[PDB]
């Protein structure tokens, strides 16, 4: 995704949708 | 108005406080009748402040 | 018609091609239409208040066989006249008086009357009336009732797909709006289980409501489901098939009938293999017994023997079980047809959800949802059920809901009931059931055949309902008890409830505001206006981007460019030009019916949902001669959108090129080239151009300018046609023609125009006359113009000479610097009028007095005031003089021992009175133009208030006097003339008194009955005059009703001129805002070759980037009127001759070819020509149509008869150095705007005021305003910087510390800049509410 | 009791004779958001004020116009103290009574009290910390503050009406903060990252692009020159122009030696305008920088080296010196915007034709089924798409370069002298989008839902737009007046989070 | 993340003033929580300077006052 939000999301640690494992 | 956090009780001026531009000239006036009481004779100036 | 009389003194020539079919209608319809739909008198339930009586009545008792029905209704004269009515304050209002019927039937009837009594009209509130211009006077100030956009009441089916759950799948709801009542919603969900809730409240399976409608489980399965019949014949399960049920499906079995196997197991069943079946009609195939394992059972099924239920409606088969029902003797079976792609098995699964039973069982849950925790009983959920959706009282959907009801589920009838019915419900489902399967599509909100709009009429008609209802409930309760024949309709109803009911719509409501008047378009565009907030509406805060932005639909209802930018953007808008209100409420606009290959004249008015399917034309195509397309293919939308079509295809075309704006979109000039950002920006500002001290008129204009003055009231139009018998500033008198004069009183038409007075926003409204003295005046012509308006044009400022180039900086952003011979020439000075008030009120100490002596003022100040106290009349006052002297009792000052001294040495006695008087605040200053006293009922009016009573007393007589001695002469000059006709004498009648004349009769003939008609309407006028008089001296001298506690109050009118200076806001019409920065002598001022310099000198850069390029244009065509102008303001000067400025101004109005404009030879060419030169001669005036306007060939080719270049930019020289400047810049007539910010009511600055009492803080109580409010991202701005003393200053001494203050404050005087701080007040009071709960806190340590 | 201490818990206890429910103690606390009196906002504040604001180019950046009548009541006590002070005024009273007399040598001691004293100036969305900024007062006619230019964008401040409030710094401490912190001067550099914030705007920077550029013949072409001085005598007298290519005797500096400056003097290839410029360009700075076109990016870098070489003090003189030089040569280049100052392509109509053969070759490709509807969508779209950057970038080399003139020769030709080319070359104002949109076609907009419509809009502002073209251009607008007015408080929002959590 | 980590903060009246008020006031007063000040907030709040920039002169001189001789 991206914009403004998307800095927001980052800040706020949010665990994505559909993540990866590592 | 608004809805905005005023509120009535916000809008009430103080009457019965002192303005400070005003305090000032208080503590000017003791400047001046305490420069003009020094005018006279110490015994007027007793008298005069104990009337 | 084919030109005015005051369109002979001035025309403005029009470029632009099209032909208009189709004129701007009244701008004010919709608020007029509807006011006079609200009060009229419809013989039947058409909305008025006969349907809103006919609605709550009759009111019958409870059970006692009381009942009281309605007659008729009337409205009154209203008490005061609108002028009236705002001095005084009260509201401008007509008595409703209603004749009512109270029958009372014998108990334990046949139904018979013991008596019936009715009471002759009795009075019911005082309804406000609506002023010829469509405002309305709540309080003594015009205030205008917006219309609301909302949600139309009926069904609407939406989505919710996407954010809900996050798996897809989407989500299908429906949901029934009604115009009263509670909301009932259907929605899915991720299981596809049917769910309904009624409001917003808690979720329940679908199913329950139909149980509460009595439907057995059965019934229910029967309605959303078809049936596939199971034989049992002869042994082992045969079964019916209906050929289209096997597609989709894939062979789960060998498919064999008719000794032929026409599907195989593992064979999907195709359209091939449906064919065959189809054609080969095969009605009854053998199934295996382990087919019916997951088909579900449609009825129910019992053991005909045992008397003992098998399986159940609703339920699954199996193995087993088919051989417990076979055995009994079943031969039948039936089952759902359930299909996962076409015909979905959802209320099957709904119903396995569902805990209830029989009706009794839904009811409960059901009155336990809206109503839980109270023990539930039958009567209450029966009551309650009953009362929700099929009260004719609890619930309506009226003919709105009802209509887009039906309509939308594909009905026939367009009109029924109000309530709901089973077979309503049912539908509903049944199509929210149909989209899910795939046939049919749901609804979007935002189409505007959902959005519907109200408008004064109807919002009043709700209220007054309101009224109604409470007012019932008592006519009820009292019937109930009554004596016979002792009570009538009158101690039954009351005034109060039904009165404030209406009373406080008006008084304050969210859609009643005051009319935004500096400006006729202000007034115009705000009467015109849409809002879908308020009351029924949507919030800022609730309502996101969707609704806010333009939809498909808004072309030509609403204004895609006028809506306000800011919180609310999109919410607002504006109508377009040629919109109406539908018959029904929704939004149509004209179009025009091509049939076969013809454009055709007749217009044709479509809704929202009429247009959708036609296919629709351009406004602008090229048709020709008889009005075919000229090219094989145009340009037209059909669905939601645009695309060529081709020639003959086309059902409509547009009315107009305008008819996709607004009022306001449609005076920008050029508006094709500019950015629809810097639009919106253009029509905003437009409306808040404060009026000017010399209405100019535009240079450059559109057409509608025309059309906006005269259909807003400003100004004063011709009632009747005829020539102007007498011209005054005061008045105009006007002698009608008499084939526009009616027979009796013969007559001649006053008009009293409006003088300087105080607009809702200060500013001033004055008429000025327009006309000379005896000129001839037509019907529908403009007499006087209002302010603002010029000619009968719409001047909304003054277009001046301006050269873009960027000038020592000082234009820097959008900074406007202006030559000195602006302001000198006084053109952009505004006059505003301001009402400053003074009250007298009571006090326990004693009454303020409004006397003249007051304490401690010299003679010089106490001058300007009169011997009452009130300063004079004329008296040219500034800041700081006293208006009103008044005082109020304080007693015993309480003073200290260097007071006393003070006194004491010089002998003053200070007074028991201290000074309210009202003085002028800080820095305005002004002419005193008037004076008003209203004093209460039983106090002596004081001297200046008598001398004030008699003057307005002398000064009535004198207006009626007026009025009777222009009126007879006017009538007696008739007679004079019937005199003559048949028993002619001239000399002979004009001798003897006139007064004597009625004794003349006449031959037989009419002319006998016309002196008959003139001596009635003679002496009627006679008495009329009396009565008038008598009232007004009532009104005079009668006291003023007024508010507890006041004594006596006086208003003063103070009416300043301010000029301009560096900080105004000004703009043009294309969004180009501007604050004056430095004002530059005319010495200084960029002049050209010929010596004149220019007036404004504007930045180059503010144009690429907003993208406005009209405003280019408009300068550029500026320039060229003004060469026209120019031109002939030579050939004037040189006075040439008639032939030759004649010859000269037809070239101008034709200019080259194909224009509509046509012209003169007609006019005549030595009285109407030389005048109409004489008004050309400052510049001439053009018309660019919107988006039909001239064209740069146009703006070049009249450069060419300008003389001047058609780069349109010339060469400009410095004046400070007088030398050149390299490039040609590009230099013009504007058209440019004062708006209202002007800077001297921003300005602002406060030192040490008074302070807040429950927290002290910095609050204004002079008008001295409160200090700025420093922030919390201030204070960051403070911790980002290093700076901790200014910020503890900041909020410490400078605001919150009762005490830092003063320390702070001697210290500054005494030359010491230090702060003894403290602890601001805030957090001190703090401590006490937290330490007045149990909460101990203590400061600790050291 | 629960009602009278937090009230909302049980009942909702309602008030006397008014429906609202009685606010409790609790309620006096709490609020939106936490507390009320430090949340925004957060107490009003004395010695304050506030106005609409305009240019002033005169200003020194340290400075800025303050109204009379502001001051005035501004620094009142100050005013009343220095009056007697001097023994202009018996006692307090008395002076009171002077300065609303507004006697004539009140003024006066309002210069003494103005001069050292800063005063801090504020914008509405404080944002970073130089959103507050001390200047020193000018004692203003009028009723507007006046603000350096240069300062209008850390302020992100237009002259469109925007107005700005005032503050006094009382105590000592406080003026001492607000000039070795706060000052104008003392923050010329963007806290976010090191780059100078004091860039020159606009107008300015037209200015030395128009300064420093050159034709190709113009007067005085290939004569020589000793020194700046002569190059202005040259020019201000009508013998030369601005531009034209000369070699003239300059001396530069480099500091080069160990904080020593070294000296060189040579004869440079350079015009007449950049010789003028020169004149500004403190001490150790190479010739080299003022020697290119000078647009703002340049212009800026200009001002970063000046800074992190010779320092602070050298760097602010210098931006004053090049606001004003600036303004003043833009004003006499008499640059302006005509409506022919705006070129249409030649061939504009000529590619609308073949970009319009394509679409209707797909339509044939869909007709006959060889192509899928949304295959043919997105090939319709691309090639409109495709046609409008061949137009864009064929109006912009007609544009740019199209001045062919004369030298010596037949011909030879440079970037154009078109006014509205310098704009968007130079960095003042305008870009190659909004150019676009004025000559070239504009675009191919969108629908509401987000689809974008496959008949763009083929004319342009110099040209008109019918009636459909606008009515498509306006949901382009709306979302953006929508999405701004919105988005600037969710910003807000953000920068909350973010200075609560540090 | 950042709004969850702003929530812990040791001085109680910085968190009344971002928090829900009434619970920090609560939850605080039963542990008999003594705020130090010491923060940024909290000394907007009482009114005094800011432990940071010109102040922070004044609260390093005054902390090392406290907890001493
Ligand atoms: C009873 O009405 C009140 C409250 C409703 O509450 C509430 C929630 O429901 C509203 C409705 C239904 C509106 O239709 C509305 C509105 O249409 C509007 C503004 C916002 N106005 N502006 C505010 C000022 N600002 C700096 C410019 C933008 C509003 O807030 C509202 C508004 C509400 O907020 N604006 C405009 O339409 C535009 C673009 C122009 C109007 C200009 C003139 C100037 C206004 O008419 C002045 C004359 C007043 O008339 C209003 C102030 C009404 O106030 C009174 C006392 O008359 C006020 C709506
Ligand atoms: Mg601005």
């Amino acid at each position: 995704t991206g914009g403004l939000p998307r800095v927001a999301d980052l800040f706020e640690a949010r665990r994505p949708k559909e993540p990866a494992i590592l | 108005g608004d809805d905005e956090d005023s509120h009535l009780g916000d809008f009430i001026e103080d009457t019965t406080l002192e303005l400070p531009l005003d305090s000032a000239t208080t503590e000017s006036l003791r400047a001046a009748t305490h420069d003009v009481l020094a005018g006279l004779t110490a015994r007027e100036a007793k008298v005069l402040r104990m009337r | 018609m084919v030109y005015s009389y005051t369109e002979k003194k001035r025309i403005r020539k029009d470029f632009g091609k099209r032909p208009q079919v189709l004129d701007v209608p009244y701008l004010l319809s919709i608020q007029l239409d509807s006011f006079q739909k609200f009060i009229e008198q419809d013989p039947e339930g058409q909305y008025g208040l006969e349907a809103a009586f006919r609605s709550v009545f009759p009111i019958q008792s409870y059970s006692g066989n009381s009942e009281l029905q309605y007659v008729s209704y009337r409205l009154g004269e209203p008490v005061f006249d609108v002028q009236e009515c705002q001095i005084r304050g009260v509201t401008y209002s007509a008595p409703l008086r209603v004749k009512l019927r109270l029958v009372i039937y014998e108990r334990e009837a046949p139904e018979g009357t013991v008596k019936d009594i009715k009471e002759q009209e009795v009075y019911m509130g005082e309804i406000p009336l609506m002023t010829d211009n469509g405002t309305f006077v709540i309080n003594g100030t015009e205030r205008v009732i917006v219309s609301q956009l909302h949600r139309s009441p009926g069904v609407f089916f939406d989505s919710d797909k996407g954010k809900t759950h996050s798996s897809g799948k989407v989500l299908y709801n429906a949901r029934i709006i009604p115009y009263r009542g509670s909301w009932l919603d259907f929605e899915f969900d991720p299981k596809d289980n049917l769910f309904v809730r009624i409001d917003r409240r808690r979720k329940l399976p679908a199913t329950i409501i139909l149980r509460a409608l009595n439907y057995t489980t059965e019934q229910i399965l029967d309605l959303f489901f078809e049936k596939v019949i199971f034989e049992i014949r002869d042994n082992k399960l045969q079964m019916e098939l209906v050929p289209e049920r096997l597609r989709g499906e894939t062979a789960s079995f060998d498919i064999e009938a008719n000794g032929k196997v026409y599907v195989e197991k593992g064979r999907r069943i195709t359209a091939r293999h449906i064919r065959q079946l189809e054609k080969d009609d095969v009605k009854l195939i053998e199934v295996p017994v382990e087919y019916i394992a997951g088909k579900v059972v449609a009825k129910d099924y019992i053991d005909e023997s045992t008397g003992e239920l098998i399986c159940a409606a609703n339920m699954e088969l199996s193995l087993d079980l088919l051989a417990k029902l076979s055995q009994s003797g079943h031969k039948r079976i039936e089952t759902l047809f359930t299909n996962d792609l076409d015909h979905g098995p959802y209320i099957s699964e709904t119903l396995r959800v569902d805990p209830t039973n029989d009706r009794l069982s839904a009811l409960v849950e059901i009155y336990r949802m809206m109503r839980p925790g109270e023990p539930p009983t039958r009567e209450a959920a029966e009551s309650l059920f009953e009362n929700l959706f099929f009260s004719e009282d609890r619930y309506d959907l009226s003919a709105v809901g009802r209509m887009k009801f039906n309509r939308s589920l594909l009905r026939e009838e367009i009109e029924g009931s109000g309530i709901l019915s089973k077979d309503d419900i049912i539908d509903v489902m049944k199509k929210l059931i149909d989209i899910r399967n795939g046939k049919g599509e749901v609804d979007d909100i935002d189409h505007l055949g959902n959005r519907r709009i109200r408008s004064v009429g109807e919002m009043a008609e709700n209220q007054f309902r309101v009224g109604l209802v409470r007012v019932e409930r008592a006519v009820k309760e009292r019937l109930s008890l009554g004596d016979l024949d002792t009570l009538m309709p009158q101690d039954m109803i009351n005034a109060k409830p039904i009165s404030a009911a209406v009373k406080e719509f008006f008084g304050s409501s969210q859609l009643s505001q005051f009319m935004d008047q500096n400006n006729p378009l202000s007034e115009i565009t705000h009467k015109r206006r849409i809002s879908a907030l308020g009351p029924g509406g949507l919030t800022r805060e609730r309502a996101g981007f969707e609704v806010r932005d333009v939809h498909p639909t808004h072309y030509g209802r609403v204004c895609p460019i006028e809506t306000p930018e800011g919180p609310n953007i999109g919410l607002i808008n504006s109508l377009s030009v040629y919109a109406q209100t539908n018959e029904y409420g929704f939004l149509e606009t004209p179009y025009r019916k091509v049939t076969d290959g013809v454009v055709t004249d007749e217009i044709h008015y479509l809704s929202a949902i009429e247009e959708g399917n036609y296919v629709i034309a351009q406004a602008n195509s090229n048709l020709d001669e008889e009005g075919h397309f000229v090219e094989d293919l145009v340009t037209c939308r059909s669905k939601g959108e645009s695309s060529l079509f081709s020639r003959d295809q086309v059902d409509y075309m547009d009315v107009s090129t305008q008819q996709v704006v607004s009022v306001g979109a449609s005076l920008i000039p050029f508006l094709e080239h500019d950015d629809a950002n810097r639009a919106l920006m253009g029509a905003n500002m437009q409306r808040q151009a404060v009026p000017t001290l010399r209405a100019d008129k535009p240079l450059v204009g559109t057409g509608m300018e025309r059309a906006v003055a005269v259909d807003s009231g400003v100004t004063a139009v011709a009632k009747r046609g005829g020539v102007v018998q007498y011209v005054d500033a005061s008045r105009i008198v006007i002698k009608v023609n008499e084939d526009e004069m009616y027979p009796g009183e013969a007559g001649i038409d006053i008009y009293n125009l409006t003088k300087y007075t105080r607009s809702n926003q200060n500013t001033c409204i004055n008429q000025m006359p327009c006309v000379s003295l005896g000129e001839p005046v037509e019907r529908g012509d403009v007499l006087a113009d209002g302010p603002s308006t010029d000619l009968g044009e719409l001047a909304l400022g003054q277009n001046m000479r301006v050269a873009f180039m960027p000038w020592n900086g000082y234009n820097f952003e959008d900074s406007i610097l202006v030559s000195e011979r602006v302001v000198q020439e006084d053109r952009f000075t505004t006059i505003h009028i301001q009402e400053l008030a003074c009250v007298s009120r009571d006090t326990k100490l004693g009454p303020e007095e409004i006397t003249a002596d007051i304490p401690n003022v010299g003679e010089a100040a106490l001058s300007k005031l009169d011997e009452s106290g009130i300063v004079y009349i004329g008296a040219e006052v500034t800041g700081g003089d006293i208006l009103v002297g008044k005082v109020t009792p304080k007693g015993e000052t309480q003073l200290t021992p260097e007071e006393k001294l003070l006194r004491a040495i010089f002998g003053e006695k200070a007074s028991d009175v201290k000074d309210s008087s009202l003085r002028v605040p800080n820095g305005v200053s002004g002419t005193v133009i008037d004076v008003q006293v209203f004093t209460r009922d039983g106090v002596e009016k004081d001297k200046r208030a008598l001398e004030i009573e008699e003057m307005q007393l002398k000064q009535a007589k004198k207006d009626l006097s007026e009025e009777l001695q222009i009126l007879e002469a006017g009538l007696f000059s008739r007679i004079r003339a019937v005199l003559v006709a048949g028993g002619v004498e001239a000399e002979k009648l004009d001798k003897l008194p006139r007064d004597r004349w009625l004794e003349l009769g006449l031959t037989d003939e009419e002319k006998q009955n016309q002196l008959e008609q003139l001596a009635e309407q003679y002496d009627e006028l006679k008495h009329e005059f009396e009565k008038k008089l008598e009232a007004k001296r009532r009104k005079i001298t009668q006291g003023d009703d007024l508010a507890p506690g006041v004594l006596k109050i006086v208003k003063v009118y103070l009416a300043v001129k301010r000029r301009i200076q560096p900080g105004d806001k000004m703009a043009g019409r294309h969004g180009n805002k501007g604050v004056i920065s430095k004002i530059n002598p005319i010495e200084d001022m960029p002049y050209d070759e010929n010596g004149t310099p220019v007036d404004i000198v504007l930045n180059p850069l503010g144009v690429p980037s907003r993208m406005n390029i009209g405003q280019i244009l408009e300068t550029h065509l500026g320039m060229a009127a003004k060469g026209i102008g120019d031109k002939i303001n030579a050939m004037l000067k040189q006075q040439q001759e008639v032939a030759k400025l004649r010859e000269f101004i037809q070239r101008a109005y034709d200019l080259g070819a194909d224009v509509r404009q046509k012209v003169d030879l007609s006019t005549f060419s030595d009285e109407e020509v030389m005048r109409l030169a004489e008004n050309l001669r400052k510049g001439m005036p053009i018309a660019t149509p919107v988006f039909d306007g001239a064209k740069e060939a146009e703006i070049k080719e009249l450069l060419k008869l300008g003389d001047l270049p058609t780069s349109g930019q010339i060469r400009l020289y410095d004046g400070r150095t007088g030398e050149q400047f390299e490039r040609p810049v590009t230099v013009g007539y504007m058209y440019m705007l004062k708006l209202n910010h002007l800077v001297d009511d921003k300005m602002h600055a406060r030192s040490t005021g008074s302070y807040s009492l429950v927290t002290q803080q910095p609050l204004g109580g002079k008008a001295q305003f409160g200090g700025q409010r420093f922030g919390e991202m201030e204070v960051w701005a403070l911790e980002a910087y290093g700076a901790a003393y200014t910020l503890q200053e900041m909020l410490t001494v400078k605001s919150d510390d009762v005490n830092g203050r003063t320390k702070m404050y001697k210290n500054i005087v005494d030359g010491n800049h230090q702060m003894e701080p403290g602890m601001p007040e805030s957090f001190n009071v703090l401590l006490k509410e937290i330490r007045s709960l149990g909460i101990n806190i203590e400061l600790e340590d050291e | 009791v629960d009602a009278l201490l937090d009230n909302g818990r049980r009942g909702r206890a309602i008030t006397g004779s008014n429906k609202r429910p009685l606010k409790s103690l609790a309620d006096m606390i709490k609020g939106k958001q936490g507390r009320f009196r430090q949340n925004l906002l957060g107490k009003r504040v004395d010695y304050s004020g506030r106005s609409v604001i305009t240019v002033g180019p005169y200003l020194r950046l340290h400075q800025c116009g303050l109204p009379k009548k502001m001051a005035l009541e501004l620094f009142k006590p100050f005013i009343y103290g220095k009056l007697e002070l001097r023994g202009l005024a018996t006692t307090i009273k008395a002076a009171k009574k002077m300065v609303e007399r507004e006697e004539a040598v009140v003024w006066d001691i309002l210069d003494e009290v103005i001069r050292e004293h800063p005063v801090l100036l504020n914008r509405a969305p404080t944002l970073h910390r130089l959103g507050i900024q001390a200047f020193e007062p000018v004692l203003i006619e009028g009723k507007a503050i006046q603000l350096h230019p240069l300062v209008c964008a850390a302020y992100n401040a237009d002259f469109d009406g925007d107005q700005m409030a005032v503050h006094v710094p009382l105590t000592l401490e406080a003026q001492l903060e607000a000039r070795a912190l706060m000052m104008s001067t003392n923050n010329i550099l963007s806290p976010a990252n090191g780059e100078p914030i004091i860039v020159p705007s606009q107008d300015v920077v037209l200015g030395l692009y128009y300064m420093t550029r050159d034709c190709v013949n113009a007067k005085g072409e290939g004569m020589v020159l000793t020194g700046p001085k002569e190059a202005e005598r040259l020019y201000r007298s009508g013998l030369a122009s601005l531009h034209a290519r000369v070699k003239v005797r300059i001396t530069e500096y480099e500091k080069d030696a160990n904080g020593e400056l070294v000296a060189k003097t040579s004869l440079k290839d350079t015009t007449v305008g950049r010789a003028i410029l020169w004149m500004i360009v403190p001490k150790g700075l190479p010739y080299s920088i003022v020697n290119q076109a000078l647009g703002k990016k340049a212009i800026s870098k200009m001002l970063n080296t000046c800074y992190r070489i010779l320092g602070l003090k050298p760097t602010v003189i210098f931006a004053d010196q090049i606001m004003y030089t600036g303004f003043a040569y833009a004003a006499r280049s008499g640059a302006s915007v005509g409506i022919d100052d705006m070129v249409i392509p030649e061939k504009k109509h000529e590619i609308i034709s073949e970009a319009e053969a394509e679409v209707a070759e797909i339509q044939e490709q869909f007709q006959s089924g060889l192509v899928t509807a949304g295959e043919r969508y997105n090939k319709v779209i691309d090639i409109w798409a495709a046609a409008n950057d061949r137009v864009s970038k064929a109006m912009m080399d007609n544009l740019q370069t199209e001045t062919v003139i004369n030298r010596d020769g037949q011909e030879e030709k440079q970037v154009s002298f078109n006014s509205i080319y310098m704009m968007a070359d130079s960095g003042a104002r305008g870009s190659a989008a909004q150019i676009r949109q004025l000559a070239g076609m504009r675009g191919l907009m969108a629908k509401p839902d987000g689809s974008i419509i496959e008949t763009p809009i083929t004319a342009n502002f110099r040209e008109g737009l019918n009636v459909l073209q606008y009515f498509i251009s306006t949901h382009g607008a709306r979302k953006g007046l929508a999405d701004t007015a919105l988005k600037t408080a969710n910003s807000g929002y953000l920068t909350r989070r973010l200075v609560d959590v540090a | 993340g950042i709004t969850k980590a702003s929530l812990a903060t040791e001085s109680f009246i910085s968190a009344a003033s971002f928090q829900e008020t009434t619970r920090v006031l609560t939850e605080a007063a039963v542990a008999g929580k003594r705020d130090e000040l010491r923060g940024l907030k909290e000394n907007v709040i009482v009114g005094r300077l800011i432990p940071a920039g010109t102040g922070y002169a004044y609260h390093q001189d005054r902390m090392r006052r406290r907890a001493a001789g």
